[PDB]
């Protein structure tokens, strides 16, 4: 299995307890 | 019940920033917005109020406002800590006009709840205001945030600001001896160089979504860092399923997988905002006109919010990441 992260993709961190979002990224141009 | 306010919070706030530029990077901190907003309504009243706290996604029948405070004060303490694997840091402040009388209630709330002092500034020396609300922020952010405010009217009453710092390791961190250059599809037909890191035979939560086109990932205390990759052109279709639902779905079906060989950008991405138009369409309006409440401050309604600007840094390299985010809300007189 092989994961490529070569096209645009989402972060998100996430509270484990409240699932407060801390931080959400979109990268759609890692160049930008 | 906090948690769905959260969820639907951040991906309401998340598509209104696509929408405004919907090909473009994005990169923001929900809890950061949030928190400065939750920290102005401890001096709102009335419909200020009231829109402030539902325009985070609270509801008022099952949660109270002494709860919704109490939330963010347990909050900002979990987003202060320090270990071999993690810097976390998460800070409040105000920036007041030297002469402006506050509540001690306000006062006491705010430094309770919140963590904030209050720092008496003369806004009418623009330049000296700026250099100190951003030194704040550079303090805070470890430099990485260093011009959230560009411009600042001279006759402002006072300023509101968050920030929140993170710096993980990666468990496993990438050699940077097989960091590559290596194609970036931004489209089908249009690409670019970037420097990819890689690593093989991981064994890390996986998840293949068929359904939606997309395969999530967990790479790496006690906060989740999710990975959603979805498949060519599939981007916004991925977009269009977020929701607490699809969110919980993920989590779920996560299931350890050993990976043959895991390719992640090497990069560094920032955006910066003005959230006035967007506060707007999520029903926070009063706060923002002459109608204003926000005597639980000062005792009169003699303030109201102009402007609300937020700035996000990522960087994310072989041994780990590092993001941060400051948001500030900027007070008139009325």
């Amino acid at each position: 299995t092989i994961v490529r992260f070569n096209r645009p993709f989402l972060m998100i961190i996430v509270d484990n307890f409240t699932w407060s979002i801390f931080f959400m990224s979109k990268v759609t141009n890692p160049k930008q | 019940g906090l948690a769905s306010a959260n969820v639907d919070f951040a991906f309401s706030l998340y598509k209104q920033l696509v929408l405004k530029a919907p090909d473009k990077n994005v990169i923001f901190s929900p809890v950061s917005i949030s928190t400065a907003l939750a920290f102005l309504s401890l001096g709102a009243h009335n419909t200020t109020l009231t829109e402030i706290l539902k325009g985070l996604k609270f509801n008022l029948t099952e949660t109270s406002e002494a709860e919704i405070h109490q939330s963010f004060q347990h909050l900002l303490r979990t987003l202060n800590q320090s270990s071999d694997e993690l810097q976390l840091s998460m800070g409040n402040a105000m920036f007041v006009k030297e002469q402006l009388s506050l509540l001690d209630r306000f006062t006491e709330d705010a430094k309770r709840l919140y963590g904030s002092e209050a720092f008496a500034t003369d806004f009418q020396d623009s330049a000296a205001a700026k250099k100190l609300i951003n030194d704040y922020v550079k303090n805070g952010t470890r430099g990485k945030i260093t011009d959230l405010i560009k411009d600042l009217d001279s006759q402002t009453m006072m300023v509101l600001v968050n920030y929140i710092f993170f710096k993980a390791k990666f468990e496993m961190p990438f050699d940077p001896q097989d960091t590559h250059q290596s194609r970036f599809y931004l489209s089908k037909k249009k690409y670019v160089m970037v420097p990819m890191m890689s690593l093989h035979h991981l064994t890390i939560p996986y998840f293949r979504d068929e359904e939606l086109s997309c395969t999530v990932v967990q790479l790496n205390g006690n906060a989740s860092a999710l990975f959603i990759l979805p498949d060519q052109d599939k981007m916004e279709e991925v977009e269009a399923m977020l929701s607490q639902e699809t969110l919980s779905r993920f989590f779920e079906s996560l299931e350890f997988r050993e990976i043959g060989e895991l390719y992640l950008p090497k990069f560094s991405i920032s955006r910066d905002y003005n959230l006035n138009d967007i506060l707007l369409q999520l029903g926070i309006e009063e706060a923002f006109t002459s109608k204003a409440d926000l005597s639980g401050i000062t005792g009169a309604r003699n303030l109201a919010v102009s402007q609300v600007v937020h700035k996000a840094v990522l960087d994310v390299f072989e041994e780990g990441t590092e993001r941060s985010a400051a948001t500030a809300l900027e007070v008139l007189f009325q």
